[PDB]
RNA sequence: GGAUAGUGGCCUACCAUGGUUUCAACGGGUAACGGGGAAUAAGGGUUCGAUUCCGGAGAGGGAGCCUGAGAAACGGCUACCA
RNA sequence: CGGUAAUUCCAGCUCCAGUAGCGUAUAUUAAAGUUGUUGCAGUUAAAAAGCUCGUAGUUGAACUUUGGGUCUGGUUGUCCGGUCCGACUUUAUGUCGCGCACUGGUUUUCAACCGGAUCUUUCCUUCUGGCUAACCUGUACUCCUUGUGGGUGCAGGCGAACCAGGACUUUUACUUUGAAAAAAUUAGAGUGUUCAAAGCAGGCGAAAGCUCGAAUAUAUUAGCAUGGAAUAAUGGAAUAGGACG
RNA sequence: AGGGGAUCGAAGAUGAUCAGAUACCGUCGUAGUCUUAACCAUAAACUAUGCCGACUAGGGAUCGGGUGGUGUUUUUCUUAUGACCCACUCGGCACCUUACGAGAAAUCAAAGUCUUUGGGUUCUGGGGGGAGUAUGGUCGCAAGGCUGAAACUUAAAGGAAUUG
RNA sequence: GAAUCUGGUCAAACUUGGUCAUUUAGAGGAACUAAAAGUCGUAACAAGGUUUCCGUAGGUGAACCUGCGGAAGGAUCAUUA
RNA sequence: CUCUAACUAUAAAAAUCUCUCUUCUC
């Protein structure tokens, strides 16, 4: 019962078994592999500082209308291009494309939140300031 | 094939004790069996029992007094230091009010308590309570 | 019940009694059951058949209860001993049949899964009797020393 | 071994810094130098009456042994005047509390005073180090047939 | 036999054909210096360890070397490459 | 949630949570009995090779000294011995209290609870000398109320009470003990750093110098030494080439 | 590849139905269907239950063997067989009843003896898609088989039962 | 006792080739995901209106259909009326 | 407290479907 060895002298499959269903773990395949590191633009990074490029708005899904004013930028890191949002109401119109922008994670480990397709990303700092500061009136967009 | 009679001595005694039985009849009977019985039986779980010649590996049937509650044996007859005891008593026994964990000692075949007491540890045989 | 060739689990035996000794009522001597034992050895019928011929015709239950000692170790301590065990020269024997029978018609197939089964069990037994050194450690059972040995 | 006239390759096999003196008016065989090696080991008979030379024999050449004690199989023996002795072994993985078969391959140098045959369990000492792999040199070949004692059955 | 401070295919000459491996050798990756340890916690474990301590390695990359008990040194030299 | 009464947006007012901290993001840990050795599922939810043989691996029947008898070392609770604790109060005796707050025999049984030596057709490597440690010595003989309570005492001969050399050592795995496993970290003793994180200090004289320290455990793997003999393996004597003389 | 060539029928040819029907119905008809040696090795190759063990509850029949009948007809007067009837027992496909065990249930006499968690053992899975796809091997003439991902995309897919 | 110089020796480098590894364009092609109010049909879930499903082969705009073997997850646990 | 007998006989065609899914506390 239990089809897995049991005696003494057989540690050595229980411990190569368990070395192949590991496998199975996608958090587990991933950090062996590596695979944080040649795709998913952010190289391990939990940010990155990326050149805004055009100010984009996308759809929503079934249950959820409304135009997310999301935003593209390439990564100066790598040079990919991504897709980033905008994470509050009157902040879109504070981008000012070709601009430096800090992108950081989006709040679901790599993957697509709420009804926002094909984005992976925050945004944080916009002109060096924080955009949470614009929004709420505390510091100033440099205009350099 | 068989592979450890002791097992299958304790799953007869389990099975026939949940069932309410007062006799088993345990078939392959080896020393280890004898031993465990007797410190069973010190114990008080069983009542008078016996044993059977047969020219081969004779017999045993056992008399129960629905004293018992559950028996079972650690097949991988695991090494155990001194100290990892504990960790055996606090993993199978109910509660250390009572119950018995049964290990092979320098001594000889011996409950946990036994061995505590005279200082000894070995392999772990099985836990009975 | 094992049958390791087939999922039968049959216990078709033999149940030998208790007592050790020989039956009370057996009038044959020890010595003279030795030494039929012997001259049926040159007739040169197998401890088996010696065994159940013992049983049929005279009071030999068992010649270990009689004479104190098996029929094969009589065999070798007076230097009958066939040089290979009689049941693997059986399965020699059955072996040769079935190569003998199945090269004389190809298609039969069940035929060539039954001598593989033979072969297996031949060499697991060759196996067994060179760990107990019976057999010469270079003995080896593949098809033309196995056809010498036939004969 | 060195195997039938040691006094074989282009140069003398001579014990070294021993002199038997042609002068003598005895004509005795040699001055066979040897030793007791120590930690209660007795040099074999054909240590002292041999006629090898074996640089390398812990018991009349110039090694010494001190150190480990291992006592292993020999499972190669085609290379020459040295063994190979596998040792087999358990190594505890706490993990799941059980235990792992492993084994190593320890070559060590046989003297020409021991026969050894595959299969053989050899007592093995450490030496002062003889080859890129070799540090060990055989002392006791305790089971010099063992099961391989009986070669015939004639009752 | 040479060379070493000294054992050693360490190297040379002449021999032999051996050595390891499904008990995972060899090869490939490591965003891996190893370790004392850190986080984590019924018990069992999982992950991390660049770094306060211990060893090892390196001073752009490789090689070569004088002095000196001690270096293949680099805030010491020689040469090539960038 | 939002499509005209939005407890979800945006504000105001109240209120909640944490607080000189709180909020994110990517990792990782517990949650996760969703990596399962303890501790997973495999009829249909993912999953049992189409079936069989088979090397390596894994695992593999039962049985070979168990009972008894004694003495005896202790460790526990007995009866408690002396010391004396309380109601009893400013202070002492008695009385009466937990039936003894600390020192004591434990054959009054007792019960364990580990031992050790022993006899059972029952060896504990056993010799080779030591050394005899020890008296079976018994010799000169009793020194002592007559009584072996106890002595000056040396040839056979008591060997584990101890040495120290060869003979052999079946081998292990296992387990207990010990030695080892740097410090720092962890643990944890002591210590009014004003408490604490910490630190390894400090404390005490009457300040006239007198002292307490800087406690301990763990590391599990490999190696070393050591007591054990159930479990598990291996080993003998079968051609006798077997043991002792 | 060689031999056969009845039937039946992928392909094709047809006549219907329909909006279209080169599909289902209807007729003919090639390769195959059958063989002889060699490849192919996949199937819902399903009992969707791996193998070897021990135990646990009641009931019947059934298949193979062997047991005992003062048994029946057998019939050869009578014994012998055979065939039956009974009480068995060992093994096999299974079945029925039940839960006092399990399961999430459907159900299972094993899918029980599993939190009161350890008989011995192999091989598989870790949300669904991507996908048995990409690529490299490897076997095969070919068809293809074994091996075998990832990027990426989603809050479900799925199981059993309940009521409509 | 210098420059210089014979031999080797360690040999970093250099040239041309070969080799493999990784980044890297990459005309074009085949995809796949999300995108739900395009278009052609309606195969599947009920006997899905030809029972489904599997392997294999063929053809077809598409789902599919057909053949040969299977299976019930079938719509039958059942004829010893 | 005795038993095992009945039985029939159909199928032509029917494709598709735009929203809107909303609480249970005494
Ligand atoms: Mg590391
Ligand atoms: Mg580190
Ligand atoms: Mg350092
Ligand atoms: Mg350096
Ligand atoms: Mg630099
Ligand atoms: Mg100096
Ligand atoms: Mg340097
Ligand atoms: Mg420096
Ligand atoms: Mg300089
Ligand atoms: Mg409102
Ligand atoms: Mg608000
Ligand atoms: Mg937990
Ligand atoms: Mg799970
Ligand atoms: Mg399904
Ligand atoms: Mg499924
Ligand atoms: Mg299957
Ligand atoms: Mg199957
Ligand atoms: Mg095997
Ligand atoms: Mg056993
Ligand atoms: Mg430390
Ligand atoms: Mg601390
Ligand atoms: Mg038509
Ligand atoms: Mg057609
Ligand atoms: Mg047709
Ligand atoms: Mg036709
Ligand atoms: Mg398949
Ligand atoms: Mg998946
Ligand atoms: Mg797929
Ligand atoms: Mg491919
Ligand atoms: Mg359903
Ligand atoms: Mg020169
Ligand atoms: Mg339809
Ligand atoms: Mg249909
Ligand atoms: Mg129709
Ligand atoms: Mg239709
Ligand atoms: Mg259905
Ligand atoms: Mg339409």
């Amino acid at each position: 019962g239990k089809g897995k060895p049991r005696g003494l002298n057989s540690a050595r499959k229980l411990r190569v078994h368990r070395r192949n269903n590991r496998w199975a773990e996608t958090t587990y395949k991933k950090r062996l592999l590596g695979t944080a590191f040649k795709s998913s633009p952010f190289g391990g990074s939990s940010h990155a500082k990326g050149i805004v490029l055009e100010k984009i708005g996308i759809e929503s899904k079934q249950p959820n209308s409304a135009i997310r004013k999301c935003v593209r930028v390439q990564l100066i890191k790598n040079g990919k291009k991504v897709t980033a949002f905008v994470p509050n109401d009157g902040c879109l119109n504070f981008v000012d494309e070709n601009d430096e922008v800090l992108l950081a994670g989006f709040g679901r480990k790599g993957k697509a939140k709420g009804d926002i397709p094909g984005v992976r990303f925050k945004v944080v700092k916009v002109s060096g300031v924080s955009l949470l500061a614009l929004w709420k009136e505390k510091k100033e967009k440099p205009r350099s | 094939t068989r592979t450890s009679v002791l097992a299958d001595a304790l799953n007869a005694i389990n099975n026939a004790e949940k069932t309410g039985k007062r006799q088993v009849l345990i078939r392959p009977s080896s020393k280890v069996i004898i031993k465990f019985l007797q410190v069973m039986q010190k114990h008080g779980y069983i009542g008078e029992f016996e044993y059977i010649d047969d020219h081969r590996s004779g017999k045993i049937v056992v008399q129960l007094n629905g004293r018992l509650n559950k028996c079972g044996v650690i097949s991988p007859r695991f090494n155990v230091k001194i100290a990892d005891v504990e960790k055996w008593t606090a993993n199978l026994l109910p509660a250390r009010q009572f119950g018995y964990v049964i290990l092979t000692t320098s001594a000889g075949i011996m409950d946990h308590e036994e061995a505590h007491r005279k200082h000894v540890s070995g392999k772990i045989l099985g836990f009975v309570y | 019940m094992g049958r390791m060739h087939s999922k039968g689990k049959g216990m078709s035996s033999s149940a030998i009694p208790y007592s050790r000794n020989a039956p009370a009522w057996f009038k044959g001597s020890s010595d003279g059951v030795v030494e039929q034992i012997i001259k049926y050895a040159r007739k040169g019928l197998t401890p088996s058949q010696i065994g159940v011929l013992l049983r049929d015709a005279h009071g030999v239950t068992q010649a270990k209860v009689i004479t104190g000692n098996k029929i094969l170790r009589i065999l070798k301590s007076n230097g009958l001993a066939p040089e290979i065990p009689e049941d693997l020269y059986f399965l020699i024997k059955k072996a040769v049949s079935v190569r003998k029978h199945l090269e004389r018609n190809r298609k039969d197939k069940d035929a060539k899964f039954r001598l593989i089964l033979i072969e297996s069990r031949i060499h697991r037994l060759a196996r067994y009797y060179r760990t107990v050194s019976v057999l010469p450690p270079n003995w080896k059972y593949e098809s033309a020393t196995a056809s010498a040995l036939v004969n | 071994s060195t195997e039938l006239t040691v006094q074989s390759e282009r140069a003398f096999q001579k014990q070294p810094h021993i002199f038997t003196n042609p002068k003598a008016k005895a004509n005795r065989k040699t001055k066979r130098w040897y030793k007791n090696v120590g930690l209660g080991f007795k040099t074999p008979k054909t240590a002292i009456e041999g006629s090898y030379i074996d640089k390398k024999c812990p018991f009349t050449g110039l090694v010494s042994i001190r150190g480990k004690i291992l006592t292993g199989t020999v499972v190669s023996t085609r290379m020459h005047r040295t063994i190979v002795i596998r040792r087999d072994y358990l190594h505890y993985v706490p993990k799941y509390n059980r235990y792992e078969k492993r084994h190593k391959n320890v070559p060590a140098h046989v003297s020409p005073a021991f026969r050894v045959q595959v299969g053989d369990i050899v007592t093995v000492g450490q030496c002062r180090p003889i080859s890129k792999t070799v540090r060990f040199n055989v002392l006791k070949v305790a089971s010099a047939t063992g099961k391989a004692n009986k070669q015939f059955a004639k009752f």
